């Protein structure tokens, strides 16, 4: 089983070093837009043209780095957490079968080890940790807001608050009051950026509450 | 005792005066 | 039916009609906004145009039921 | 200049809601403010460095208050393995009844959170004993702060 | 100056800029540099909206004209209301 | 596995799998191998098609292994 | 030099049932554009915020907000039905400034006596890195 | 009198312009200008495609290496 | 006649040609040495 | 009763409708020329007719599946727990999907065939006109619900 | 009035165009410039606005290709109700519907996939199926 | 324990990735390609696209078996 | 058996499909559009090269040493 999972370690720091590297050497131009050193760290696109440029940055090729550092530690304190529950309880068997087939990381490591987890607070009660149990969930909300900035781009958003600045102008006791900063969406890195601080917010929030809860509900 | 008073004030009173003070500094126009 | 149906009834009586706006708004949007004046000259699906104006990425027609899609899906 | 914020012109006259997002990301960003020179460059960054050194002195003096103002550091010494390490108070109004009994632990007597940073065990080690080593811990750092 | 939009000596003065402008910024001068004799030239940037499609449609071996997003504008963002 | 990959077409850019082709694209020089159908990343649009459609795939599919197999089995 | 601007005066409108895509306040605070076409038939055509209007006979005028939207019409009526057109800028206090063709001539075809303003002449790839440029207001393209 | 300037026609020549598309290509001489104030005289084409779809443009007569 | 054949050798024809020949191959070795861990012949 | 209905709509004989007409006379006063011209309109555009008969089609779907999983018109379907859940979940997702189709071709109508020069109607038109009220309110409603409902 | 005029021929029956890909669209026909050409191969293949611009040839190709869609389904029907019968515990079934799976799908045994020939039942083996299609076959007394 | 060692490899796992992103600045920003000519920088710049496909291949070789031997075992 | 021996049957196969590909390639990017013989592939040129990956660590070590396997500055265009 460790065999298996260093390669999946190893995995992560090769792509997640292509992301950054590729970022570094072609920050100051590549055949696609060769005087990129112009316009600075962080622009949004060049246009649409030659084919679409989004996401040409080198602050972009950071972006995407991001992603696939959360998930390369994912699989790093995964495996140490593991390693270690079977170890403290005594049942070094349970990892050494389970953790060569990936239903094994799903049921024995996931599904199994929160079942005290989930019930911090039921119509039955609650207990010490239900705070847990509420950052858990926490934890999946602010992570799924994240996919919200990702996918769904600029353009669309903007075309709704000319909408809504078009109904506060004409409503009755409303249009006594005026904007002194007009209201416009957010802008395209800014979205990515946003995007985000929540995606790592939430999955932050969501292991860490995993992490103490499950191991502090045996501690053991 | 003392958490009753300083919890609130932290919570409550410190973020109203904050926000209301980057408000004005913020909107400004010289 | 007691309480517990009743707010998921109401759950599904909002992401219907979350799903329509997206829809509804990129059909009557398909030829021009206050954004863009010509949009119906770049035909149903484009991608952009471009990063001016603050961003203009996704305002085409397609883009709207392309994000419709996942509250469909969502619903 | 002439408003928030004030070390970018560019952002200053820009009329929607744009400014004031990107007048609090550009900030730190010393080389693209306007009117910079390499003396001030480094001079910014000299003065900021101390301010950062001020928060992590600050930061640790506050572990060492709440460790011995509400903590269980000089129970937990007497067994280590059978006290959870306390990490301070809570005290919030919005809880009903049987949350206040769930998370009175650790020997208190209202609700706390269970310290898992470890601080206990390397106050331990390096020496500290009581209660009042800490005091004086806090003390000095807030002054080092200063 | 609102953005910044730069012509360079590629030009060969094909009038595919100046005519996809969506709100006139560029127009055609005189020159004697090109078979076509015409360059393309830009005395109005306060109305650059940023659009790039007035540089989609310049055929040469990398671009002859060419835009830099600077500060934005109430009319640079195009801003209706 | 396919709703989790979907995301990797939703959230990047055509931009940068472009110039990652490019590299890839000059070893093929060096051994002669390089194709005469240029390689190209995928349009704007189309990025955006084969996101939306995997992460339909995916989540339809989860479902549909999950509510099989769970009613076959109580009844 | 024979370029004495059209000089607005104040015609008809055409005929519309109103939309809600009109002017906003910007209108009353900031500016507001207006287009001014002569037509020899009365038809039907679209208008650039949604919706169908009818001009009439003649000395036609229609305001807009921006100036996409001035030119967005603009070239729908040179292109489909073979008319002239200009276009201003009108601001609270009443100054009205003529705008479109900006010699009586469209900008795609020469005229001998406009300016050369924005060129730099030399090739692209020769820009200043941005080493060049750093703690002055310059830029690489300036 | 003067006998016509850079390359004839047909003759291959390796592209020298650093943000070309084609640098370090390869591509054909249809045909030169002899005006001496054109700026860019030699028009190549080629036999690949830049992201534009285009597949010529001038060139300089600095950045035409003339290979044989 | 000609046109039959061009039609054929276009790229996803012979792809599920080539492919199917290969999923038949595979599928009959399986049938005759299945398990097939190792390679103990020499 | 569909026997009946189809006797109705005039093809040769004196008998039957006129489409074109009973399109024109429903015309009111907030609506004006009413329903005038969409015979044309719904008659020289297929992804007119492809956006509409998505939307019925889409719909039906889902009625047939509330139905059969509160009235189990075949024998042995009730105690069958594998199919019922199958057959309910599979028409959701076949009807969910065919009306967001009726969304696309509308949207396609929009662009290519819709033409107010010729082919001109004064419902679609005035629907156009006050476009943001229209999604506004959509707007605030969808808030509502949201706040109100999660 | 209401007639049936219809053309002899217009089209013929050759396979010319199966050796041309892209023949449709004028702009794809000319060739595979990059691979950006394979992918607008597909995404255009039944676009038949796109590719003419009549009714009359938009709605013959509408017409005709109703008729595969139509054609495939019956394919599709064809094997249900020839499974069923070759493959499936159906006359087993109509004994004990109440407690016998339906099963209607057999897998060969190749790479120990056999297991998932289940015991549902009635003597039989195979994959239980859910489409429900033996409540339909006995609804009408087949 | 496990609070401890999970929380100093998120942090590490941030701190590198700024490593790079300060790297790029620097070639952006500060760099300059006559001071550097032909020392062990520059060239670094010279054989961009060899870095950059080797890469490609150690995580294309690594992505196709590690997950390759994971849906055998499974 | 266990892995080097399977190991070493891989890389004779890999080769083949390798060595093979690359002599299409090459043979048809002397035509007037080498777009048109990849996309509608040529089959008749294409099965007698087949077999030349019998061969192919014989044939590709030669090209090794010879200096034909690899180009030097000449990278695109020509
Ligand atoms: C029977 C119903 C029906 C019919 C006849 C059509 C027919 C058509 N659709 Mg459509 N569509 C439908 C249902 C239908 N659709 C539904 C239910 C949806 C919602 C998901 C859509 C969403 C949709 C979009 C978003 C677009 C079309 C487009 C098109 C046209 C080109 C299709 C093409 O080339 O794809 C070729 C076939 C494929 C690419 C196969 C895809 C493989 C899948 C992913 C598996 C064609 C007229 C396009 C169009 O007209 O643009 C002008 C277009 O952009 N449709
Ligand atoms: C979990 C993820 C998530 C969440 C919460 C939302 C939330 C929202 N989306 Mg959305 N979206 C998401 C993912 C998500 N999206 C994704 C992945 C996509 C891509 C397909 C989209 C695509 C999308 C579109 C295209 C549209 C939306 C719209 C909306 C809004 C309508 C719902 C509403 O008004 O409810 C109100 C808000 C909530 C229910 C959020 C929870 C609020 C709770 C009740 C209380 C919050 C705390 C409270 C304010 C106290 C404050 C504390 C104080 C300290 C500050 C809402 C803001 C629509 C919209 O904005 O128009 C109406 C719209 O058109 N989204
Ligand atoms: C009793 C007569 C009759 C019957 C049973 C059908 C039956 C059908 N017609 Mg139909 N049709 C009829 C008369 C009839 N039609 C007449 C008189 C016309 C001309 C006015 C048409 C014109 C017509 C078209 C244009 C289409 C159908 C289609 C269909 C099929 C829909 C599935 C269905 C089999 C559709 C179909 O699937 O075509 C394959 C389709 O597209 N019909
Ligand atoms: C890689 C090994 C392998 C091979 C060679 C085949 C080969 C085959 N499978 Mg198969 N199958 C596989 C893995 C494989 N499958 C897996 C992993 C599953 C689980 C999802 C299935 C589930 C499956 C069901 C059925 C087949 C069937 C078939 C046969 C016709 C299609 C074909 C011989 C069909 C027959 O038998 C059939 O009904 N397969
Ligand atoms: C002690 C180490 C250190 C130092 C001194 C800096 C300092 C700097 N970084 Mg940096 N960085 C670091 C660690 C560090 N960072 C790490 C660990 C990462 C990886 C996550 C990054 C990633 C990073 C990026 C991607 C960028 C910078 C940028 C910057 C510069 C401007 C920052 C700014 O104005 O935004 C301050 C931002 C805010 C006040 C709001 C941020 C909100 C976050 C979400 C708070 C949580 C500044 C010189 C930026 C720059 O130079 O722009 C041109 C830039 O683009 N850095
Ligand atoms: C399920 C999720 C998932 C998966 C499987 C991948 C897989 C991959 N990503 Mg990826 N990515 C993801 C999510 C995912 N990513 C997300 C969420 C992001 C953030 C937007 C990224 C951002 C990203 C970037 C920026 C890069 C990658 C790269 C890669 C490739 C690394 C090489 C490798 O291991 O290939 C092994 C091959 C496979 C895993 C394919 C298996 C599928 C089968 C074998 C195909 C045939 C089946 C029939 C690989 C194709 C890098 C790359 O191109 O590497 C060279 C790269 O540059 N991805
Ligand atoms: C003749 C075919 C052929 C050959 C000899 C090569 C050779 C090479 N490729 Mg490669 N490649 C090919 C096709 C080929 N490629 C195709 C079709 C694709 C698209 C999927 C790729 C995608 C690709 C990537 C993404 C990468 C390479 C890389 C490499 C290099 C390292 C080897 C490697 O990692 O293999 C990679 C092997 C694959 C990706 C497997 C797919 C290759 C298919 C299975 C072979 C197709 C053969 C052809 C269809 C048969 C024609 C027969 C003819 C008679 C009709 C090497 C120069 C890597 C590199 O740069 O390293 C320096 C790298 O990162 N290639
Ligand atoms: C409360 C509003 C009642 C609305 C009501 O009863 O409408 C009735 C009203 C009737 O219009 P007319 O009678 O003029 O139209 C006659 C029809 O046959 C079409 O001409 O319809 C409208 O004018 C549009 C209002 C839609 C409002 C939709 C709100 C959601
Ligand atoms: C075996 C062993 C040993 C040894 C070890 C070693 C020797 C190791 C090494 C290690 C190493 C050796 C590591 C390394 C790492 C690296 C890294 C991690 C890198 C980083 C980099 C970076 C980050 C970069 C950046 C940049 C860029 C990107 C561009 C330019 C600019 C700059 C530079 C900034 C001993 C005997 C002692 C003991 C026993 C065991
Ligand atoms: C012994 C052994 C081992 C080790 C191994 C190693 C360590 C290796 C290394 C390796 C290496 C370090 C390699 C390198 C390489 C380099 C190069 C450079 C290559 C190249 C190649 C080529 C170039 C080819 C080409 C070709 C051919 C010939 C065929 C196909 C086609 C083509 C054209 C692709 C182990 C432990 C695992 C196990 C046991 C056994
Ligand atoms: C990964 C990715 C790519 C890269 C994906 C590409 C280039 C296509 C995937 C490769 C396909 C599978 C080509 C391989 C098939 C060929 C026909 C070769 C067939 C040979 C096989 C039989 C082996 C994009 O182009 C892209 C574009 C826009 C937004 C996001 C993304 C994006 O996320
Ligand atoms: S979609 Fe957005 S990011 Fe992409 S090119 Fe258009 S503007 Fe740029
Ligand atoms: S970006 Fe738009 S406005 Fe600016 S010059 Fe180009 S086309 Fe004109």
């Amino acid at each position: 089983g460790d065999f298996l999972v260093h390669h999946a370690i190893a995995l992560g720091l090769h792509t997640t070093t292509l992301i950054l590297v590729k970022g570094a050497l072609d920050a100051r131009g590549s055949k696609l837009m060769p005087d990129k050193k112009d316009f600075g760290y962080s622009f949004p696109c060049d246009g649409p043209g030659r084919g679409g440029t989004c996401d040409i940055s080198a602050w972009d090729a950071f972006y995407l780095a991001v992603f696939w550092m959360l998930n390369t530690i994912g699989w790093v304190t995964f495996y140490w957490h593991w390693k270690h529950i079977t170890l403290w309880q005594g049942n070094v068997s349970q990892f050494n079968e389970s953790s060569t087939y990936l239903m094994g990381w799903l049921r024995d490591y996931l599904w199994l080890n929160s079942s005290q987890l989930i019930n911090g607070y039921n119509p039955f009660g609650m207990n010490s940790l239900s705070v847990w149990a509420w950052m858990f969930l926490f934890g999946h909300l602010v992570w799924a807001t994240g996919f919200m900035f990702l996918i769904s781009w600029r353009g669309y958003w903007q075309e709704l608050i000319e909408t809504l600045a078009w109904a506060h102008e004409r409503t009755p006791l409303a249009n006594l009051i005026r904007w002194r900063d007009k209201p416009v969406a957010l802008s395209i890195v800014q979205a990515r950026l946003v995007g985000l601080a929540h995606f790592s917010v939430g999955y932050i929030f969501t292991y860490a509450a995993f992490l103490i809860a499950s191991t502090s509900g045996k501690f053991g | 005792n003392l958490p009753s008073i300083f919890v609130p004030l932290v919570g409550l009173v410190f973020p109203a005066i904050a926000m209301t003070s980057l408000f004005l500094y913020v909107q400004k126009k010289k | 039916l007691g309480t517990a149906d009743f707010l998921v009834h109401h759950i599904h009586a909002f992401t219907i009609h979350v799903t329509v706006l997206i829809l509804l708004k990129g059909v009557l949007f398909a030829r021009s906004s206050r954004l863009i004046p010509d949009k119906a000259n770049l035909g149903f699906r484009f991608p952009c145009d471009g990063p001016g104006r603050g961003g203009t990425c996704q305002v085409s027609a397609w883009d709207h039921v392309f994000l419709g899609l996942f509250w469909m899906y969502n619903a | 200049e002439l408003r928030f914020p004030r070390f970018s012109q560019g952002l200053a006259q820009d009329p929607t809601t744009r400014r004031i997002w990107f007048g609090i990301a550009t900030a730190h960003d010393f080389e693209s403010h306007d009117d910079i020179t390499e003396e001030r460059l480094y001079q910014n960054i000299f003065a900021s460095h101390f301010g950062q050194l001020a928060i992590i002195f600050l930061w640790t003096s506050g572990n060492l208050f709440h460790v011995a103002w509400q903590g269980n550091f000089e129970s937990w010494i007497q067994d280590p393995l059978h006290v959870r390490p306390i990490a301070h108070a809570i005290w919030d109004p919005h809880f009903g009844q049987p949350a206040v009994e769930a998370f009175t632990r650790g020997g208190a007597a209202g609700p706390v959170n269970i310290a898992y940073s470890g601080v206990y065990q390397w106050w331990y080690t390096i020496g500290l004993r009581t209660n009042e080593d800490l005091y004086t811990g806090a003390l000095f750092l807030l002054f080092l702060s200063t | 100056m609102s953005h910044s939009v730069k012509i360079y000596d590629t030009c060969i003065g094909c009038t595919q800029c100046v005519r996809a402008c969506p709100t006139d910024v560029l127009e055609m001068i005189p020159w004697d540099g090109c078979k076509a004799k015409q360059i393309a030239s830009a005395p109005r940037t306060e109305d650059c909206v940023g659009c790039k499609r007035c540089e989609s449609a310049c055929p040469t071996d990398f671009l002859s004209v060419r835009v830099y997003l600077g500060p934005e504008t109430t009319r640079s963002m195009a801003l209706s209301y | 596995f396919v709703w989790a990959f979907s995301l990797m077409f939703l959230f990047s850019g055509r931009g940068y799998w472009q110039e990652l082709i490019e590299s890839i694209v000059w070893a093929h020089n060096k051994l002669k191998v390089a194709p005469a159908t240029q390689p190209r990343a995928l349009s704007i649009i189309q990025g955006r098609a084969v996101g939306v459609t995997h992460y339909l795939l995916g989540g339809i599919a989860t479902t549909w292994a999950f509510f099989l197999a769970r009613i076959i089995a109580v009844g | 030099g024979f370029v004495p601007p059209q000089l607005d005066p104040s015609t008809p409108s055409p005929i519309f049932g109103g939309s809600t895509g009109g002017l906003l306040r910007k209108a009353q605070v900031e500016e507001f554009y207006v287009i001014t076409w002569t037509s020899p038939k009365e038809q039907v055509f679209e208008m650039p915020t949604g919706g169908a209007a009818i001009m009439r006979e003649g000395p036609n005028l229609l305001k807009l907000a921006r100036k996409e939207q001035c030119l967005a019409l603009g070239n729908r009526l040179r292109s489909k039905y073979k008319i002239a057109y200009q276009f201003y800028r009108v601001f609270p206090n009443g100054e009205v400034q003529y705008l479109h063709p900006k010699d009586g001539v469209y900008p795609e075809k020469v005229n001998a006596g406009r300016q050369g303003v924005g060129q730099n002449f030399r090739s692209i790839g020769k820009n200043v890195s941005p080493i060049e440029v750093k703690f002055t207001g310059k830029n690489s393209f300036d | 009198k003067p006998p016509p300037r850079g390359p004839k026609r047909g003759t291959k020549v390796k592209i020298l312009r650093r943000e070309s598309y084609w640098y370090n290509g390869t591509g054909s001489v249809v045909t030169v200008d002899q005006d001496p104030n054109t700026r860019y005289p030699v028009v190549v084409r080629f036999a690949k495609v830049n992201y534009a779809g285009v597949s010529t443009n001038n060139y300089a007569l600095d950045e035409i290496k003339e290979v044989a | 006649m000609r046109d039959i054949k061009t039609y054929l050798s276009v790229a996803p024809v012979l792809s599920t040609l080539w492919f199917g020949a290969l999923a038949g191959l595979l599928i009959e070795i399986n049938r005759l040495f299945p398990d097939a861990l190792s390679f103990p012949f020499f | 009763l569909f026997l009946i209905a189809g006797h109705m709509y005039r093809t040769n004989w004196g008998i039957g409708h006129g489409l074109k007409d009973i399109l024109e006379a429903h015309k009111g006063p907030f609506t004006g020329q009413g329903h005038k011209g969409l015979y044309e309109i719904l008659t020289t555009s297929w992804h007119a007719q492809l956006s509409l008969n998505l939307a019925m089609l889409g719909s039906t779907t889902i009625v047939v599946a509330h139905h059969m999983y509160s009235m189990p018109p075949y024998p042995y379907l009730a105690t069958d727990y594998g199919t019922q859940l199958s057959l309910f979940t599979h028409h959701m997702w076949i009807g969910g999907f065919l009306i967001v189709g009726a969304a696309a071709h509308a949207a396609i109508f929009m662009v290519r065939d819709y033409d107010p020069t010729t082919r001109y109607n004064d419902l679609l038109d005035r629907v156009l006109r006050h476009r943001d009220a229209i999604i506004s309110h959509l707007n605030w409603v969808c808030i509502f619900l949201g706040f109100h409902s999660f | 009035e209401v007639k049936i005029v219809v053309d002899r021929d217009p089209v013929k029956t050759s396979f010319e165009e199966w050796a041309r890909p892209g023949h449709f669209s004028r702009t794809l026909a000319k060739g595979p410039d990059t691979t950006t050409w394979i992918w607008n191969l597909h995404a255009d293949a039944h676009d038949f606005d796109s590719h003419t611009g009549d009714l009359e040839e938009i709605s013959r190709k509408v017409f005709s290709a109703h008729f595969g869609q139509l054609s495939i389904i019956f394919l599709w029907l064809s094997g249900m109700y020839f499974h069923g019968a070759r493959f499936s515990n159906y006359e087993a079934w109509l004994s004990d519907p109440t407690h016998i799976g339906p099963s209607a799908q057999v897998v060969w045994p190749i790479v120990g996939q056999e297991i998932l020939n289940g015991d549902v039942g009635g003597g039989f083996r195979g994959i239980q199926i859910t489409s429900g299609f033996f409540q339909l076959w006995r609804a009408s007394g087949i | 324990q496990a609070a401890l060692y999970t929380h100093h490899q998120y942090i590490a796992g941030f701190i590198m990735t700024g490593a790079f992103a300060h790297g790029a600045i620097f070639f952006i920003r500060d760099y300059n390609p006559e001071q550097n000519e032909d020392n062990v920088l520059a060239r670094m710049l010279d054989h961009k696209e060899a870095i950059i496909s080797h890469l490609s291949w150690a995580s294309l070789f690594l992505g196709f078996h590690t997950l390759g031997l994971y849906v055998h075992n499974d | 058996g266990e892995f080097i021996t399977p190991g070493v049957l891989f890389l004779y196969i890999a080769g083949w499909i390798g060595w093979v590909g690359r002599s299409y390639l090459i043979a048809v990017s002397g035509e007037k559009k080498p777009a048109m013989r990849e996309i509608i592939i040529d089959v008749e040129l294409a099965a007698r090269i087949i077999p030349r990956g019998f061969i192919w660590p014989v044939a590709a070590y030669r090209e090794l040493i010879n200096g034909d396997l690899v180009v030097d500055d000449a990278d695109i265009g020509y």
